[PDB]
């Protein structure tokens, strides 16, 4: 999952000097800068709040795919925090499913994929940002 | 030379290169649209260019060659147009066009004819104000892609003064776009004498429905406006190319400064650490 | 069957083949057809008509000129408008020209362009100790 | 008197950044930089020419109260020297008054305020 994360972060760092000029830039450059800012806001974490491996996997899968684009940058952290509660309460099974097959060679998988997609879509539909 | 002050210098100059790096490409992006606007405006100027050639061939009588096309005798007062970028950092382009205008002004005053200047952009406006020769008409705050209406505030006044006899000839100084690296100032006649270098194309005759005089009087103000519009638009493209060149030179100068400062910072740290081990070894003994 | 070209000082509006032209001539409206006799005329604030296989598009011309030749018919109209965008009521192009343009094309550029000039200027005196 | 001097000089040092590059500043900034130049040039004292407390106080009062705005920067030192000559010859009594009551809590006494601004105006009329 995190290969795309690392690539996008590297690309945004390459264009980090254009953050305050993103308005008058290329559309793809603006999209990359927006994605990098969203990712950096996502990586922000409070103290004494450890995230288990399955939860981080779900968060990174949601971030790499075009899901957080509609969510504004200042609210990315709160989006993640609420989505963790949603997974912990609304869909306790998807977290266990992710944790069970975390060692599978093919990470994406077909089942876990649809389960996590459905959970993310349900959370984004129920929530407003 | 304290191994830390140079570090601040390195950080500051590295910032300068990054800022100029942004400056270099934003002007290039505006350079692309300025050239695009020039190409889009070209058919309008080109299509009517032979219309002047066709019209000027038809009308030959000096008495009926009235209004703007009058080749006035005993020249007294000529108004000249200078177009300048609103902002700085362009490079030698601003100096060259002002020097070209200054040379032209001195040549005419030697001829005994008084001069006037109409300026586009703030840079030309302040330069003539500081010189003491106040321009009669100015047009600043022009956008990157200005419309023909913006230049009407100056062109109409120039033509009205020309018609009233206040001005007997009219000129423009614009940054000619030769290439992405060369932007030389250019001088062009605005007195609508004729434009037949196109060989008047087919030189086909027409039936002037409003009349010879009416068509002539309604096309000459439009022709000079198009010429001014093209020259201002050409200057905008030349401005961005000059700014692009200046930033690329500045970035290379900044990068050269970083390497020069890096070596001094590197030498200072070795000099400092050489001392740092020196007294402690001396203190040990 | 005559090549029509509506060229404006900002851009080219249309350059297709036209059947008939209902030009608003100064003295009186004239028709222009595939092989019309040579003509070049002033226009007045009016409403020019173009016929496309029985369909009329009101390319209202604020004003300008029109050179007609037996081969082509260029529209030197200095200013021309269109009854499109709900008769200009929708003004979709003007709508963008109001927001998508004249708001971010230069105003966003100008504030950003001036802003860069600032942090450029202030840092040079902050490094004016080398 | 010198609180305004120090504040204006520090502000002028702050605005030197705009002075070096930007020339499109409004009239208030132009006059601000001009006043800063007035003050900093006024600080250009020569060698072996000490000035007593009354002289410096009077000069700084004249400068801070906009009585020196019209004087161009290159001539300010000569203006100050001539003002000292005027005080040493025309009005030594204002110098005596200023020195006598320099310890008062409120120095700009109306008695002190008069015969000094009047002396400044008399000198301004006398020279240029």
């Amino acid at each position: 999952v995190a290969g795309k994360l690392k690539g996008e972060l590297a690309q945004f760092r390459d264009l980090a000097a254009f953050a305050q000029f993103a308005s008058d830039l290329d559309a793809t450059t603006k999209a990359q800068i927006e994605r990098g800012q969203r990712l950096q806001e996502l990586l922000k974490q409070p103290q004494y709040q450890p995230l288990p491996v399955e939860d981080q996997v779900a968060v990174l899968y949601a971030a790499t795919n075009n899901y957080l684009d509609d969510v504004p940058v200042p609210l990315i952290t709160k989006w993640r925090d609420d989505f963790l509660a949603f997974l912990r309460t609304a869909h306790p099974e998807v977290r266990k499913l992710i944790y069970d097959n975390r060692l599978d060679r093919k990470f994406p998988t077909p089942e876990v994929k649809e389960a996590l997609e459905a959970a993310i879509k349900e959370f984004k539909a129920t929530s407003n940002y | 030379p304290s191994s830390r002050e140079i570090k601040r210098r390195i950080r500051s100059v590295k910032n300068v290169a990054q800022i100029t790096r942004a400056m270099e490409m934003v002007s290039a992006s505006k350079m692309r649209r300025a050239q695009r606007n020039v190409l889009a405006t070209r058919p309008y100027a080109d299509r009517m260019r032979e219309v002047m050639a066709n019209l000027t061939a038809r009308v030959v009588g000096a008495a009926r060659r009235g209004t703007l096309l009058e080749k006035r005798e005993t020249v007294k007062s000529v108004a000249l147009l200078v177009v300048t970028p609103d902002r700085g950092l362009c490079g030698s382009l601003v100096a060259n066009v002002l020097r070209r205008a200054g040379r032209f002004i001195t040549e005419q005053r030697a001829m005994g004819r008084t001069v006037d200047v109409y300026t586009f952009g703030r840079k030309g406006r302040d330069f003539f104000l500081r010189t003491g020769f106040a321009p009669a008409g100015e047009a600043t705050r022009l956008g990157d892609a200005p419309k023909l209406e913006a230049i009407l505030g100056v062109a109409i006044s120039a033509i009205n003064g020309f018609q009233s006899g206040k001005y007997d000839e009219l000129y423009i100084i614009y940054s000619e776009f030769i290439n992405t690296l060369v932007q030389r100032p250019a001088i062009k006649q605005l007195l609508p004498v004729e434009s037949p270098d196109i060989s008047t194309t087919t030189n086909v005759d027409y039936t002037y429905e409003p009349g010879e005089e009416e068509v002539l009087n309604s096309i000459l103000p439009r022709y000079v406006e198009t010429q001014i519009y093209q020259a201002v638009l050409e200057s905008i493209a030349s401005e961005h190319s000059a700014r692009m060149v200046a930033m690329r030179n500045a970035t290379n100068n900044a990068k050269d400064l970083v390497r020069d400062l890096t070596l001094s910072f590197n030498k200072a740290r070795q000099a400092a650490i050489t001392k740092e081990v020196s007294e402690i070894a001396s203190g040990a003994a | 069957p005559i090549h029509l070209e509506i060229v404006t000082a900002e851009r080219v509006i249309l350059s297709d083949d036209v059947d008939m032209i209902s030009a608003p001539t100064k003295d009186g409206r004239v028709g222009i057809l595939p092989r019309h006799a040579p003509l070049m005329t002033i226009l007045e604030p009016g409403e020019l008509d173009i016929i496309k296989n029985g369909e009329r598009t009101p390319f209202a011309v604020s004003g300008g000129f029109m050179e007609v030749l037996p081969h082509r018919v260029t529209i030197l109209a200095d200013t021309v408008e269109r009854a499109d965008e709900i008769d200009e009521a929708r003004a979709e192009q003007a709508r963008a020209e109001a927001e998508a343009r004249r708001r971010e094309a230069q105003s966003e550029r100008d504030m950003a362009l001036a802003e860069a000039k600032l942090r450029k200027e202030m840092v040079r005196l902050r490094v004016a100790q080398l």
